[PDB]
């Protein structure tokens, strides 16, 4: 059908992003550089809906601004821990 | 004829309280009123956009 | 610091002096009287420290008339004994039961084996921590300097003497370490700290010399005490403060001059500390921006109901610090039915107050 | 005084400033006379336009010579 | 549309971001269902006004045009599998490249 | 063909994104996934300013902090695996030969491109990159943009208060 | 947390970008305002002072941000099935938004994050994080019209936000549990009125105001700490001790108001077995808020006598004495008020 044939890649690397992002196997960088992946593929989901609609791309780099800005809070939560868990947080399996 | 008076208030509230249970389940039946079970979808925001769209063609130009 | 006498006169405010006694100090005072404009080089917490027969309130009297700073005095248990009105809580002693009866330093000084005593050292940490609080509501809020003859971070030098006399059990201990570990944290550390050096025998040709009625035929001050306690200071308090404050022993084995330790406050830089970011010295003092500098006056003129709250450990299974619930009743039934504690102080109209009526001024950190 | 430290301590800021300033005044300028002509009606349209005579719009038509 | 809970001042801006009314190939028949939508309302205008909600999503979401464009290539490629489609007669005439 | 192309591509990607775990190396995964998806978006699109403005912002804009974190989390090299250059490479042909043996045609997205469009279709001729962007700077869409330059300022100002700087 | 102005300014971010949540006509200006609450939530519920306050961060931030991208990405494929906002018969990708939208909110099959993150807060982030931070995703879940997500939501909210607060002794984890309690009741309201959800969300707030000011101008983070607090008067620590029977929901308080509203609501919409199950599972809640009320239903204590004065600040306090007034006396003001109807 429609959605096995279009759209179909970016819900399976969506979920494949998901379970990289939720899986015991990695750490907090491999989780924000995961959510940053399934960020891209929001993206290129995003795009192809709005591109159905002719004239309606502008929202493209508004989602971009709000992910962006969640990509540097994250960034920014978790190297403020540097002065006080040490340099060896990044390495946690656990939270 | 003080107890008559009570029961005679008491009764036609009762009467009133059945009735208005019985419209407001015909009103949320049908979604049909616009003041109880209602969500009022508006495209003012649409007419919007559509002006803008139509102002915008006649400053098109160079 | 400079002194008053090379500069010639008394010292100049950079600014006009908060009334920090009267007026509360919240963020919405904080966006237009800033912290920071009124402080100079006189703007030091000085704890002057030392054994218990050294002269002390004289010294730091005439250090605070020749610093240009206020003197804040030693603490002593007639703060809470006495109200504001004036009257003297020891006068219900035979209402009181005896679990729950007054102790001073007096009773400490004939009885110091009283299950009360255990008690006694902790309200001197929270008349010493409500102290330097109200000595930081002096520093942030007015920009002159305090000087102080007793602080809370040297209180817990008197607790291991009164456990190594015997006077305290284990359980003391650990309740007054929990109460410390839970609130020294909090407070700022002092600039500057003078350590009045003096031997374990003229100390007691001090006690012998003042004569005290309750330090004479006292046998708390005996040769073990006063030497646990000298050394106790200069092996911990004074290696724990010396990360921080600047630590000046003086021998004061004489009677002590005035003129060269002022001379020696004085050749002390007090910039070259500042220069590094993460030094260990004067760190609590490092604010980078106006709006740490507020915060940290928020902390102590509108915060001191929190720090004074985080005294509220649970800790009963020691059976020398429990209150037993009838001696507890007793206990309120005597102290809040009081001429003095009746109602909240300004408010007492059987101790002579008027206007009663029209009257809904609260006060600015006030004992209920 | 005031703008002779700024123009001593940081003068192409001053003049940046001054050139801003200028760009907003002449911003404003702009505004200003293509609202006082009917700059909402410009007079070479993209696409092929047309309109019947029938149209309101038909009615407002520029017949200016060519710049 | 989703209605909003309430009707502040905050919903101006927001309201306008995504919409078919900016020249599009049939948002004059999204007008038709929207004020439809003012007409019945948003729960009224899901039963009332069926036939007007499949238009435009057939239109703007092009499932049965693309459905039965890949109903006309699949049944190209099981009769070339089948054998009665082969040859250079597999795809039909091109058309012109400026035609659509 | 081109478009399968960087599906496949995306997919292979993907995939060593999974398996690997150095996180400087899932780094260079993420910046070489991102040309391949502004590309992969610059296909559905009449013009390719939106795979630009994903570039700029995303790969050189914010990836590089992500890559100076990742560069000095980490002290050690990478771990070449041959193997796991064979699984992608054997992958990464076959599905390329998997889309020379499917039709195109079929696998095409419906999106149209400036080109896809009809002949006699007027917006498209008028200026590549100006009717889509249109909305950003026009009544009454403009003060989400606004609120997008207050926001990326008040974003910074709770950086600055969340590193303790 | 008055510590700085920056604090306001979060404070008022966050009130606009909830503002924008909840008055959003699509689906994407909706993610657009719970992505500004996020930038303005994560300043708040970090400090220096407090060390756990930083891992609580970012554990919000984990568990937002995957809900938020679920609720994204869900909300596109609605758009790519129908092009518009609403859904004629209600599939999947409704329930793959009210489950991102039971992340954010905390329903209980996804609600492991909200004590294990409160076991290291304040008592006014706490209060912001039960009653603000419930607006944005609670006021999106009344948009959908599916019942059985709604129905293991309130069942599963009201047993396991009441057993599992059994076990808690602290003051923090406790009380997130009984707002997880709390929380199944207002998604019961949320099938049947969207006022009555209001009615009872307001007056839950309203309770955890009064409730929340107890522990945060005394500092009180422990139920052996409730024990220990000094009130001059006893009669005082009595008296201010009500508002646990008043949220508990007994009848002469305030707070059974809100409940006995969606109680009448509830059967008038012939639903009895699901409130028969709430109802039974509140008693427990009843429980850990009367196991509170050991500290001061009792009227003489062991109390440790080191503190002899009661500290306090004045006009927090002084907010505090009018709404516990209202907490247990507020019975009175149900003539008065029209909005039931
Ligand atoms: C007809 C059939 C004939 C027989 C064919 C047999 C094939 C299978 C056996 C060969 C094989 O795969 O061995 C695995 C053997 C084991 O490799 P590995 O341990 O899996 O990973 C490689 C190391 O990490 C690499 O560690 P390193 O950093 O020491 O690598 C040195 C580097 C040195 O690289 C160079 O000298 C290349 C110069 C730059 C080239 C351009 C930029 C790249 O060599 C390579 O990169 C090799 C390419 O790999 C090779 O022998 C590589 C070459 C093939
Ligand atoms: C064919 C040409 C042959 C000759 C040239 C050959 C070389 C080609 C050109 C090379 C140029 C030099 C390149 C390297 C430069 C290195 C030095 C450097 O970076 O200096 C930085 C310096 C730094 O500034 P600074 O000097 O103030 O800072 C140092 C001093 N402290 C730190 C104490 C403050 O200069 C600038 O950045 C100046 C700003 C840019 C230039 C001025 C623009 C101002 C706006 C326009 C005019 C405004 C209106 C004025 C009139 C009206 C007023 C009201
Ligand atoms: C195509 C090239 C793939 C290279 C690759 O995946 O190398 C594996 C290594 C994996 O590094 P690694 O140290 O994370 O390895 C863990 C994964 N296993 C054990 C399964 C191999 O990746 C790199 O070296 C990255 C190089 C840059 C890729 C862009
Ligand atoms: N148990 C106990 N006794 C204390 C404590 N602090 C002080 N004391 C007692 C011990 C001595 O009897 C006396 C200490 O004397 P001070 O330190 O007040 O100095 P003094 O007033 O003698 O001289 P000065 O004012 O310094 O010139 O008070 C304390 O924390 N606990």
């Amino acid at each position: 059908m429609i959605m096995i044939l279009y759209w179909s890649l970016p819900m399976i690397l969506f979920i494949l992003g998901l379970f990289c992002f939720v899986s015991n196997r990695k750490h907090l960088l491999s989780m924000l550089l995961s959510l940053e992946f399934i960020v891209l593929m929001l993206f290129f989901m995003l795009f192809i809906y709005l591109n159905m609609l002719n004239y309606e791309s502008y929202f493209s780099m508004m989602f971009l601004t709000f992910s962006v800005c969640e990509g540097a809070l994250g960034l920014s939560i978790l190297v403020s821990m540097i002065r006080t868990h040490g340099n060896d947080y990044f390495q946690s399996f656990s939270i | 004829e003080k107890s008559l008076h009570y029961l005679y208030e008491e009764n036609e509230k009762a009467q009133i309280r059945l009735l208005e249970d019985e419209v407001r389940r015909k009103m949320s039946e049908r979604n049909d009123y616009q003041a109880y079970y209602y969500r009022p979808s508006v495209a003012k925001y649409h007419r919007i956009s559509k002006e803008a769209a139509d102002e915008l063609e006649a400053l098109r130009g160079d | 610091i400079s002194g008053k006498t090379m500069r010639g006169g008394p010292r100049v405010p950079k600014a006009a002096p908060y009334p920090y006694k009267t007026k509360k100090y919240s963020v919405f005072n904080a966006i237009f009287d800033k912290t920071s404009k009124r402080f100079d080089e006189n703007s030091k917490v000085i704890c002057v420290e030392g054994p218990i027969a050294a002269g002390k309130s004289k010294f730091a009297k005439e250090l605070a008339e020749e610093l240009d700073m206020e003197y804040y005095p030693a603490v002593d248990l007639d703060l809470i004994y006495i109200n504001s009105y004036g009257y003297d809580m020891r006068k219900l002693d035979p209402q009181l039961p005896p679990s729950c009866r007054s102790y001073d330093v007096r009773n400490f000084c004939l009885d110091p084996s009283h299950d009360l005593a255990a008690q006694f050292q902790i309200r001197m940490y929270m008349l010493r921590y409500s102290q330097y609080i109200d000595a930081l509501q002096h520093v942030l809020s007015t920009g002159q300097g305090v000087v102080l003859e007793r602080s809370p971070y040297s209180d817990f030098v008197f607790m291991e003497a009164m456990f190594r006399q015997g006077y305290l059990s284990r359980g003391a201990r650990s309740v007054y370490n929990e109460l410390r570990q839970n609130t020294i944290g909090e407070l700022l550390k002092p600039h500057l700290v003078i350590y009045l050096d003096l031997p374990v025998d003229a100390v007691k040709k001090q006690i012998k010399a003042r004569n005290v009625d309750y330090e004479v035929q006292s046998k708390v001050f005996s040769d073990a005490y006063l030497s646990d306690l000298e050394q106790l200071y200069k092996q911990q308090y004074l290696k724990d403060i010396s990360t921080h404050a600047e630590l000046l022993i003086y021998d004061w084995t004489a009677g002590g001059e005035t003129e060269v330790v002022v001379e020696d406050i004085e050749r002390i830089d007090f910039n070259q500390f500042e220069a590094d970011i993460h030094n260990k010295k004067m760190l609590d003092w490092r604010f980078p921006l106006e709006a740490e500098w507020c915060e940290a006056r928020i902390k102590y003129c509108h915060e001191k109901p929190d720090l004074m709250n985080y005294f509220n450990v649970p800790r009963f299974d020691v059976p020398e610090l429990v209150r037993s619930a009838d001696d507890g009743k007793v206990w309120r039934d005597v102290w809040f039915n009081a001429p003095g504690m009746k109602y909240r102080p300004g408010y007492n109209a059987d101790m002579g107050d008027e206007g009663l009526l029209t009257k809904t001024k609260i006060g600015i950190n006030q004992g209920i | 005084s005031l703008l002779k430290r700024a123009w001593n301590e940081i003068p192409d800021i001053v003049g940046g400033s001054a050139l801003a300033l200028a760009g907003i005044v002449m911003a404003t300028i702009g505004v200003a006379n293509y609202y006082a002509k009917d700059g909402d009606n410009r007079r070479y349209k993209l696409g092929y336009v047309v309109y019947r005579h029938d149209d309101p719009r038909a009615l407002k038509v520029r017949n200016d010579e060519d710049d | 549309s989703l209605t909003p809970f309430l009707r502040l001042p905050l919903t101006d801006l927001t309201g306008c971001l995504i919409n078919h009314q900016t020249y599009d190939k049939c948002g004059k028949f999204e007008m038709k269902m929207m004020e439809c939508f003012e007409a019945y309302g948003l729960e009224r205008g899901k039963r009332e006004c069926a036939d007007l909600i499949s238009d435009f999503q057939e239109c703007v979401g092009m499932q049965k045009q693309l459905m039965r464009f890949h109903a006309m290539r699949n049944e190209r490629y099981k009769q070339w599998l089948k054998g009665e489609r082969k040859g250079q007669e597999f795809f039909a005439d091109p058309p012109r490249v400026d035609a659509y | 063909m081109i478009q399968l192309m960087l599906y496949s591509l995306i997919i292979t990607t993907s995939i060593i994104f999974l398996n690997m775990i150095h996180p400087l190396a899932l780094g260079l995964t993420l910046l070489i996934q991102t040309i391949f998806v502004c590309l992969l978006t610059g296909l559905m699109t009449k013009s390719f300013w939106y795979s630009y403005i994903l570039f700029l912002i995303f790969l050189g804009g914010m990836l590089v902090l992500f890559i100076y974190v990742t560069s000095l989390a980490s002290n050690e090299m990478f771990n070449l695996s041959m193997k796991l250059t064979l699984f992608s490479s054997l992958i990464l042909i076959f599905m390329l030969i998997l889309s020379f043996i499917m039709d195109k045609t079929s696998s095409s997205l419906f999106l149209m491109n400036n080109d896809m469009q009809s002949i006699i279709n007027m917006n498209s001729y008028f200026m590549e990159n100006s009717l889509s962007l249109n909305k950003l700077y026009n009544f009454p869409t403009n003060f989400i943009t606004i609120l997008l330059m207050n926001y990326l300022l008040i974003t910074l100002i709770v950086i600055v208060k969340i590193t303790k700087l | 947390m008055f510590n700085n102005s920056s604090k306001i300014l979060f404070i008022t971010i966050m009130i606009i970008g909830t503002l924008i949540t909840v008055t959003s006509n699509s689906w994407l200006g909706a993610w657009m305002g719970l992505e500004i609450n996020l930038l303005s939530f994560i300043p708040l519920l970090s400090d220096n002072n407090n060390l756990m306050s930083t891992e609580a961060s970012l554990k919000y931030f984990l568990t937002q941000v995957l809900a938020s991208t679920v609720l994204l990405f869900s909300s596109i494929l609605l758009m790519l099935k129908n092009n518009m906002n609403n859904e004629i018969n209600e599939s999947f990708t409704s329930m793959i938004i009210m489950s991102a939208l039971l992340l954010k909110s905390g329903a209980a099959p996804f609600h492991f994050w909200f004590p294990n993150m409160m076991e290291g807060l304040t008592w006014m982030n706490a209060l912001m994080l039960m009653t603000w931070q419930k607006i944005a995703p609670l006021m999106l879940i009344s948009y959908l019209n599916i019942k059985y997500l709604l129905l293991i939501s309130v069942i599963l909210s009201v047993i396991i936000g009441a057993i599992g607060g059994l076990n808690q002794t602290s003051l923090r984890k406790l009380m997130a549990f009984s707002s997880i309690n709390h929380l199944g009741w207002m998604l019961s309201s949320l099938m049947i009125s969207e006022s009555i959800w209001l009615i009872y969300f307001f007056f839950y707030s309203f309770l955890s105001f009064v409730l929340t000011f107890m522990f945060n101008i005394f500092k009180l983070f422990h139920l052996n700490q409730l024990f220990s607090w000094f009130v001059n008067s006893k009669i005082l620590k009595f008296t201010l001790f009500m508002n646990f029977l008043s949220l508990g929901g007994l009848p002469p308080f305030l707070g059974f108001l809100p409940k006995w509203l969606v109680i009448q609501q509830l059967t008038l919409c012939n639903q009895y077995f699901m409130l028969t199950l709430m109802m039974m599972s509140t008693l427990i809640t009843l429980f850990f808020y009367l196991r509170i009320c050991y500290s001061a239903f009792m009227m003489n204590y062991f109390e440790n006598n080191w503190i002899m004065k009661m500290n306090m600040n004045s006009i927090n306090y002084n907010m505090y004495m009018i709404m516990t007034f209202f907490s247990i006396f507020g019975l009175f003001l149900i003539s008065l008020f029209y909005f039931m109807f």
